[PDB]
RNA sequence: AUGCGCAGAUACCGGGAGGAACGCCGAUGGCGAAGGCAGCCACCUGGUCCACCCGUGACGCUGAGGCGCGAAAGCGUGGGGAGCAAACCGGAUUAGAUACCCGGGUAGUCCACGCCCUAAACGAUGCGCGCUAGGUCUCUGGGUCUCCUGGGGGCCGAAGCUAACGCGU
């Protein structure tokens, strides 16, 4: 069982009851499949560069997770059933090959 | 020119949310930029082209732009 | 009829004819011109003279509106995109700014016989 | 796929002696595990032939150490086939 | 010119459906035995290269027949069908034009499953191993990182070979 990346953009429009919601959602969705989850980035507000479902921004998660390889595919597949989830990209994690010094 | 690598010190050309970096190798029309002008090595473009492709499908990205006054 | 200030004059220059309509700031024709639109037909409504005719022709009759200023958006590679250009800066009816938003597929539909030549 | 402990368990399992990673043996059981997980690969993916002609390339590696450990002590050759269950 | 347009088309803006193909990166680049393989993500899986010099102990090479794979077009059953387009329907052209050009268009192109088994299926060069100057460009490993040292891709070309053209670690 490995170590992924969640990607998940939101809906940008929701007060913190819509909003954590959502959240909690997402945090029981990633528990039921198998995911314990190492460290988290909420950036939420981001100008998108094109607009997504019509809207010129969106509402950005990000965990670190491990979890059972032959699972991955069917919880994002679960993980995009809500409509205020708008991208789900998973993404094997990576060392960070760099340039420049 | 300028080389795109010359302006920069370390990063991960890996990490695909770094738009502040990963948009220096668009073009104005927002395409990957040829090696003639990032600067890179084969290997290295060949795991931009990558990343950038998924900081596009992320919405972080353009896939294109219009070309200002031709 | 109403007033609109300025908006937007897209330039569809084509092999075989150049059209231009003119629009509110939301895109909406105010009027629009060609090289049939002028007296010309078929072959002549190609060629940079026509393209002229026509942008003025289209500026001219946007002017009615009280229309003053204009975005530029061109489109296509064909005899008569700069005429049609600089057919707009020289109308009066001042050009505010220059694009071009050629449509190009990322990679789609096969094209005809005749844009494939090149196997 | 097939892990590192996968493996080494497989290599101790099988290994003439303590340290042994390359008998006749432990190399007929390595092919045997991955010709196996191969196999059960395939039968779902019918149509991956490129793979399969990796199979192809195993099974016959096989069967060429098996023939040669025959012919040098027909015993440890039955001894393998039967902890294996294969070659007949 | 056929054609489409006042049942308002062309051009322009917004929303939707659908099918097919992946721009830039892209290379003189990479992968595969060949056919061949190009958006991105996961999972399942094949080959292969380097270093260490650790295990086995010649277990090797090739391979009639057999078996499997095999571009395009084509066949069967069932889907799909945007764009393209044999046939075909028109418009031009022409001495004529069962063509080149133009407007339409069915099979087909797409998917699943089963067939077919062909090709300028080409490097027109079977597979393995050993030996025989170098230079330069390049992809990908390792080192004590000017360089040295593996494995690919190129060109120039010692010796030599060739009817010549060329070939030439």
């Amino acid at each position: 069982m490995r170590r992924y990346e969640v990607n998940i953009v939101l809906n940008p429009n929701l007060d913190q009851s819509q909003l954590a919601l959502e959240k909690e959602i997402i945090q029981r969705a990633l528990e039921n499949y198998g995911a314990r989850v190492e460290k988290v980035e909420e950036l939420g507000l981001r100008r998108l560069a094109y607009p997504i479902a019509k809207d010129p921004q969106g509402y950005f998660l990000w965990y670190q997770v491990e979890m059972p390889e032959d699972r991955v595919n069917d919880l994002a597949r679960e993980l995009r059933i809500r409509d205020n989830v708008r991208r789900v990209m998973v993404v094997k994690s990576q060392e960070p090959f760099l340039a420049n010094a | 020119k300028a080389k795109v690598k010359a302006t920069l010190g370390e990063f991960d050309l890996r990490d695909y949310r770094n738009v502040e970096v990963l948009k220096r190798f668009l073009s104005e029309t927002g395409k990957i930029l040829p090696r003639r002008r990032t600067g890179l090595s084969a290997k290295e473009q060949r795991i931009l082209a990558k990343t950038i492709k998924r900081a596009r499908i992320l919405g972080l990205l353009p896939f294109t732009e219009k070309l200002v006054r031709k | 009829k109403r007033q609109v200030a300025s908006g937007r004059a897209y330039i569809h220059a084509s092999y075989n004819n150049t059209i231009v309509t003119i629009t509110d700031p939301d895109g909406n024709p105010i009027t629009w011109s060609s090289g049939g639109v002028i007296g010309y037909k078929g072959s002549r409504k190609g060629t940079p003279y026509a393209a002229q005719l026509a942008a003025l022709d289209a500026a001219k009759k946007a002017m009615a509106y009280g229309m003053q200023s204009v975005d530029v958006i061109v489109r296509g590679t064909g005899a008569g995109r700069e005429q049609a250009i600089r057919a707009l800066q020289a109308s009066g009816l001042q050009v505010k700014s220059i694009v071009d938003d050629t449509p190009v597929p990322h990679n789609g539909c096969r094209p005809k016989k005749k844009f494939r030549k090149a196997s | 796929p097939i892990t590192k402990e996968e493996k080494q368990k497989v290599i101790q399992e099988f290994a003439r002696f303590p340290g042994d990673t390359g008998s006749t043996e432990v190399q007929v059981a390595l092919l045997t595990l991955r010709i196996n997980r191969l196999s059960e690969h395939l039968k779902v993916h019918k149509k991956d032939h490129h793979s399969h002609r990796g199979l192809l390339m195993m099974v016959g590696q096989r069967r060429r150490l098996l023939r040669y450990l025959q012919r040098e002590d027909p015993e440890r050759y039955r001894a393998l086939i039967e902890k294996l269950g294969i070659r007949g």
